[PDB]
């Protein structure tokens, strides 16, 4: 999944 | 069949056996088998970041990963992919980083072929259009959108900003709809020929690496993948990387000053150091950061909180792009931290030299060696979906042998990477950074990106030869030998009276329980958690900020303590809830019962500095008026719940009631809480019978000792209960998000209470549009990027929901809405028997599927037993029922329940508009709520749930 | 804390 | 036909007419003639009472009043006088006391000349059938048999069955089955004979006063009397006088040591005297029991009180018979005030010396005169039910010209009358008694009828000769000039806010406010009414224990300066509320704004005394684990309230959560529970506009400034809902009664939510089947005494339910009630459309009526605002839909909401029983039932 | 209207 | 108080 939420997700 | 790996090394507490090989085009392959998983998984990862966009078009990598779900010409459907792994209880997501790309997916019990094919056509052939590269950049418009007040963005960002604008890491990952569309069309730039020359450019050659987690075989699934991604043909790319770091010297020693939109405060303090990922074996990066970032006796972060400047600091060292790394010491700050930062960060040197002339220490690695190695061998279950996307994100990395053995095993100690690290920390290499809404005025530089204002000042030489001139010490020490290090790892046998689910063992008029030995997983460490009730707790506003205050200022005065349980593998946490207060210890299982009665003795005897009073009350005064910086379907769900409910109080109730709040009101609250109160907990994991009633018997009679506990009352044992909707009732109130440009809606569907009988209406039915809803309402219409449609269960009673945001004004949005409910009744009344048995299997499959982590169902067990139904079994009866449906049933349910012309039917919506702010059916005028307790007045209560 | 990132 | 009268004294503030005449067989009669009046009535009064009942049979006179009403002769179906009387919005009822027995009815606007032929032939010629005497007798003995553990009874028949065995103030004058059925068929004696020669040679023309009150002329009603009362037939009955008492001097200088069945102590000390009835003029004995009975400064109450040995005190004269009077002085005993009894009485008999020593005042005197001036000259118009028979009773002792003047005013004074009864009050002519719990066992002595213990011991000569070596009286003097007395009384003028009905003139976040300048009745007097809204006062039951010991404490604290005021005529009552705490000041408007601030700045400033506080909370405690003791109608009533509330705490949760009261712990409440508070007012009746505001806005300051109040936000004016039963659904809930021998029961019917159209559906059907549901329960089937039937009226939601305890079981019982509800399914319908109409008329003469007393117009308008209904005309606009009601509409609230077959029937029934689906837990009861909402303001 | 404490009504109005 | 009869 994404790490730290700092990246770009789909949905 | 270029490379095969032999054996590989695993932690021996794993059952899942694994195979690596490298085929003829270089893909790293990975293998995993499992007989006994239920959604099997795969993923892939092309190392590929955003940093290899073209300079004229930003943010083509993202906008290419967004638009490779859609279409190609081996399955030329627009949603074949996501329609058909979701009648399969699977879902795909994906995201970009600044270096590589990840896609990932789960899937049902054995369809391996029917989405892995369809996973591979992604990178075999994709096809695009005119309509999707028309109505998809509308999406990542709306991406970036809600994230332009984002302020772990405008940060980040900002940090891409000022460094070295011809270098490619001052770039922009995301594209607004302007460098994407409006851009290129400016001055003639194409966009599909850019995406199609940079997929066959970069992602078609040897960087990406895959991994599949399969059930048949280690050989049934090595052909299916060498079959599937043998086509992809190496185009023989280097991978891109640039060894110079973008902070050239001329924007060294620079500290600037930068406004946010919520009211925080904080001090970065950033250093550029070399690359250290090529040393994975001494580590000198997580020594570093073991010993700056360490709280505890006499340490970095224990003398600024003494002195009042900081709550918390992180400390560690933060990775970059493949050439250069950083290193962070980032702190938060009090209302007089920000006039003494200069100390602070003199401080931060004082210890940084403190640490520099003991040297390098052995005892610490061999520490942390010990620790690493403890917490690799008893490593938990993975979930298939994640785990996979993880181990092919680091596959490129690492060899074939330590693929698993990632930052868990440690080598050697060598010293002299210690030193160098320890000498590239030095005052000229610093870039400090102040967040502060002190600064409105005074900033000249703008962002153009995201529109973040800031300085540059330029730190004149007095301070850096006040920082490095001369440093003996403060009060700072070395941290001691730890002392919750596990070493009984011993697994107890399964008792005589073995049972499958958590019994009744004590029940008395002060407390209850619930036990189970843990029987499927067999790891040493046990979970344990306990949930105290009491009237006095949310009575009034007053009485429900006393709780958080003391609340949070025992986990202050705590942490000194607990960080190093916390760091050897022991976590607690303790928060309050509306009915009382909650506590959740879990870990390793030999210092379970130290820690809780530290805690509890710690809980009850309890003083009250009164230093840290006076800042956490600030801090919190602070953390209620920032609740207006935030998104506006967030309002949405705050609204809905607070409505729906016998008593809430809104955030405009407790900053009012915080001015009341004195140090002898809260001095004198703790003994009115734990004078009368009542425990409910269950002990799950690793423990004998009489052992949990000793632990609970100690909490208790150490209440009862300190505190002069008493029991409750039973008539005084009570929930919340949910007002009832009348039928045919239409229920809106409008509310206006002040600093978000966008506008949001949550509207709610009420049926009925918890029954074993109409869960599965509701639940089937909000599977049956699960993929439609999004399909039509993200994709087709383009109503925004949050779309969400499911079940919402409060006090029992369980209603449909619609959560979704965007531009448009929000009626608009309830009428497409209701547009789509006609819709799709009509595409239910159409469909054949074998799609909707489909479906059944997709619930039956997502619903009766067993949790792998040992919390997942101590939060299984738990989220039950705090809602008082105590039903263990409903996830047999309850699909044993869902496979005795039929197609009327459901028509049945939807007409007199969910229509617009039903007889039963219950509405609600919320809208929250903005700061300035294919047939849809005929509907009612609406009864708006303009007072939501003259709403409440009127308006009769459910009755509460029996337990089971 | 470390910085776990 | 006689020709008599003169002008009757009366109130200057007086608008009636009046006229007294007698007959010329010997009856007076008092003609009262009110043309503005809704109801009328008519009474009398027989000088025969139960002192002169026959010697073999143990009371007759109350068997003759509960057989009179029975089978007139003109009319000679049973039924009859209470079917015409209840259909014509009357109620008729009549007692039986010593020397006396009343007969009073009321009726409406006209049938007052087809209600006394009805009423004159109780006095004419009876029939006194069998038939209706082994039915009546039954009731008799379920009269009696509630009185038998009542301690308020068994300490009256031990006060009159322990002195002279021989006189006639020892006899029983109720009657049980044995004396009436039992006693007399064994012995042979007819009580049908006995009955026809009480009645016809002993029950006369003279010993017999009437009085009407009508709407018709001076001389219309006068012959109306002279035609229906002249057949009255004369017999020259002799007084049944005696002039000795009955303690010849050997009953005195003895202890009584009574056991009783509630936990109570009490000390009763009684001096006999002779007549004082003839000297009125002077009134000595309410001048001396009032300089006995005082609680003011350097008082009797304030020295023992002082000391922890008493809680109450009550001095005065205890009427006997004609010949005889008593002076008693009662006090309430403490934990040590049980154990000093002698130094009590030292100190009674002290300060009878002080008064011995002081001697007669004529201030005093003067003062007592002005405030009876004043009290008659503003004078109350009393009910006409009520108003009749006192006039009538009091009609036998005083001539014609001085009738309402009767105890109201005074003539000169007499110093050596008081003199006299000051030295009858001697120490050789005490009689103590003492009832306390501690005595049992150690007792051997049972009273015939009550079976109440007494010991009978005889004081020793040490005692009686140190209460005559009381002369070292210390700390006692003789009270001051009251400062309560009004000497402002003016009535202001009606100003241009000319309001039939109050409104808002003053709502805040802190306060709310109604206001109506009196427009009716031109009184000086004003209701003031408070609420002090809290949300702390039942949020645990130790938080209630802690309201009321507040609340009790500081009425305590206070009396020692309200008591000045209550003899004025200011009068305030301090009580806890589930919501918060309820004040109410009413009297004269002279002196309300000094009791207000005085009773403000001693609620908000407010510390406690240790030794009262304990004393306080043992008196609760007793209080509170003594309810076990009540009658079986009560503890049902109880119990609805305690399941159908939301939340409600038990007698068992209080007392058991009032151990861990201390004054540490109270003394932090206070602070707590008045810090944050929304006050909601009522006050009405000669107040300027403004003088209203300023009433309320120096109360919010006082306890602003005082006690820093900050208002209460919006959120929590919370009120609490009813629960909601299932649509035909039966719940049962049992329980035991522990000390009576008798079975309760409480049925309830939920029907709906308040509107306009359920009222007047569920108050005509309770109009309809009361008057058969009290002949067909208690006349023919001879359940039990007490039978009621009717609305009950909580949380805004409505329902029908029926009261009855009896001997019989009550899963018995309630088949009798729906047995009784199908015979008024049949009779309902099979009716004419005229004797509807009679019905849907005597209910629009009882909703619209206009209550002659202010307290009323304040008792409706508060009990409407606390309601949160505000609907101040619902009497014009609900009568006005009621007039179009048809029978066909009622069979449609009966068939769906009553009948046993019923679709929406809600159904509810606790039970009480003997000494000699289920409801297990209240707590899963509640839980599992939806809840009512909250009704929407008006 | 029982004018003494002690009753003897013959009904009970309530 | 007075008794009041």
């Amino acid at each position: 999944q994404c790490c730290t939420s700092i990246c770009s997700l789909y949905q | 069949i270029k490379r095969i790996g032999n054996h590989i090394t695993k932690s021996p507490e794993d059952k899942r056996e694994y195979r690596g090989l490298e085929l003829a085009n270089g893909i790293k392959v990975l293998l995993i088998s499992d007989p006994t998983t239920d959604k099997s998984s795969a993923a892939l990862d092309v190392h590929i970041g955003s940093l290899s966009d073209p300079p004229n078009i930003a943010g083509l990598s993202h906008f290419l990963e967004h638009m490779l779900f859609l279409g190609t010409k081996k399955y030329p459907k627009e949603n074949e992919y996501s329609q058909f792994l979701s009648e399969h209880a699977g879902s795909s997501n994906a995201f970009t980083s600044g270096e590589h790309t990840n896609y990932y997916f789960d899937v049902s019990h054995e369809h391996l072929e029917g989405a892995l094919d369809r996973f591979a056509q992604f990178f075999l052939s994709p096809l695009f259009d005119e309509s999707a590269k028309d109505r998809e950049v509308n999406a990542v418009d709306s991406e970036h959108e809600k994230n332009v007040m984002n302020d772990a963005w405008r940060l980040f960002q900002l940090e891409k900003a000022t460094g070295n604008p011809k270098h490619p890491f001052s770039k922009f990952g995301t594209g607004n709809k302007y460098t994407l569309e409006t851009r290129p069309n400016q001055e003639g730039i194409d966009v599909r020929q850019e995406l199609l020359k940079f997929h066959s450019a970069y992602y078609s050659s040897n960087l990406m690496a895959v991994v599949v987690l399969g059930r048949e075989s280690l050989d049934d699934l090595t052909n299916l993948v060498v079959k599937l991604f043998s086509e992809v043909e190496n185009k023989n790319v280097p991978l891109p990387e640039f060894p110079e770091h973008p902070f050239q010297e001329e924007h060294l020693k620079q500290l600037y000053k930068i406004v946010p939109i919520k009211d925080i405060r904080n001090l970065y303090v950033t250093f550029p150091i070399p690359d250290l990922q090529k040393y994975y074996k001494s580590n000198p990066g997580h020594y570093l950061g073991h010993l700056i970032g360490h709280e505890g006796p006499g340490s970095l972060l224990s003398e600024l909180k003494s002195k009042g400047w900081v709550n918390t600091l992180v400390g560690g060292q933060k990775e970059g792009a493949r050439g250069f790394m950083f290193f962070i010491i980032n702190v938060d700050l009090t209302e007089e931290g920000l006039l003494h930062v200069e100390d602070i960060i003199l401080h931060m040197f004082q210890y940084i030299q403190k640490l520099r002339a003991e040297g390098p220490q052995e005892w610490v690695f061999q520490e942390l060696k010990d620790l690493n190695a403890v917490a690799f061998r008893f490593k938990d279950k993975e979930r298939p979906r994640g785990y996979t996307s993880k181990i092919a994100g680091i596959l490129h990395y690492y060899p074939l042998e330590e693929v698993l053995t990632a930052e868990y095993l440690l080598e050697e100690f060598r010293p002299d990477l210690i030193e160098m690290v320890l000498d590239k920390l030095r005052p000229e290499n610093v870039r400090v950074a102040i967040v502060s809404k002190s600064f409105e005025g005074k900033t000249d530089r703008t962002e153009e990106w995201y529109g973040t204002q800031y300085k540059q000042e330029a730190i004149p030489d007095e301070v850096i030869k006040k920082w490095q001139n001369a440093d003996l010490n403060g009060k700072f020490k070395l941290p001691t030998k730890n002392e919750f290090i596990p070493t009984n790892f011993e697994i107890l046998p399964l008792e005589k009276e073995a049972t499958p689910y958590p019994a009744l063992i004590k029940d008395t008029a002060m407390s209850k329980l619930w036990f189970k030995q843990d029987d499927k997983f067999f790891l040493p460490k046990a979970n344990l958690n306990f949930e105290f009730f009491s009237p006095f707790a949310y009575v009034d506003p007053l009485h429900s900020n006393m709780a958080y205050l003391y609340l949070e200022l025992l986990k202050d005065s705590l942490n000194e303590y607990a960080y190093a349980a916390e760091l050897a593998g022991l976590s607690y946490d303790l928060q309050n809830t509306i009915y009382g207060m909650y506590l959740s210890v879990k870990g390793y299982n030999d210092k379970q019962p130290i820690l809780l009665k530290k805690i509890i003795e710690k809980m009850a005897t309890f003083e009250i500095d009164e230093k840290r009073f006076e800042i956490i009350k600030e801090a919190y005064m602070r953390s209620l008026n920032n609740f207006r910086a935030e998104q506006p379907h967030q309002h949405a769900m705050y609204y809905l719940r607070l409505l729906m409910t016998e008593v809430a109080w809104t955030k405009d109730e407790l900053k009012e009631a915080l001015d009341d709040v004195t140090l002898p009101r809260l001095k004198a609250f703790i003994p009115q809480l734990l004078s009368r109160l009542h425990i409910e907990a269950l002990l799950h994991g690793n423990i004998t019978k009489q052992a949990a009633l000793g632990i609970m018997q100690m909490v208790e009679d150490t209440l009862i000792e300190h505190a002069h506990t008493k029991p409750l009352l039973p008539s005084q044992l009570v929930r919340y209960r949910e007002v009832q909707l009348p039928d045919r009732g239409w229920f809106v109130y409008q509310q206006r998000n002040e600093v978000h440009n966008n506008s949001g809606i949550e509207i709610y569907y009420q049926t009925d209470m918890q029954s074993t009988s109409e869960n599965m209406f509701l639940e089937l039915f909000a599977q049956i549009i699960s993929e439609p809803a999004f399909n039509t309402l993200r994709t087709k219409e383009q109503l925004g990027y949050i779309v969400f449609s499911g079940p919402r269960r409060a006090n029992g009673i369980q209603g449909l929901r619609f959560i979704i945001q965007s531009e448009k004004p929000p009626h608009y949005l309830e009428s497409r809405v209701e547009a789509f409910l006609i819709t799709m009744e009509k595409s239910i009344e159409d469909m054949t028997e074998e799609a909707f048995q489909k479906h059944i299997q997709a619930l039956a499959i997502r619903r009766l599927d067993k949790p792998k982590k040992l919390s997942a169902e101590s939060a299984k067990y738990w989220g039950e037993i705090i809602s008082q139904q105590y039903n263990f079994d409903r996830d047999n009866t309850e699909v044993a029922y869902l496979k005795t449906l039929t197609k009327e049933d459901i028509i049945k349910f939807y007409k007199e329940m969910l229509a617009v012309d039903a007889p039963r039917r219950h509405k609600v919506s919320v809208h929250v508009l903005a700061r300035e702010m294919s047939q849809a059916p005929a509907l009612p005028q609406p009864e708006v709520i303009q007072n939501m307790t003259e709403f409440k007045r009127g308006l009769p209560l459910f009755p509460l749930v029996k337990p089971h | 804390f470390v910085n776990q990132h």
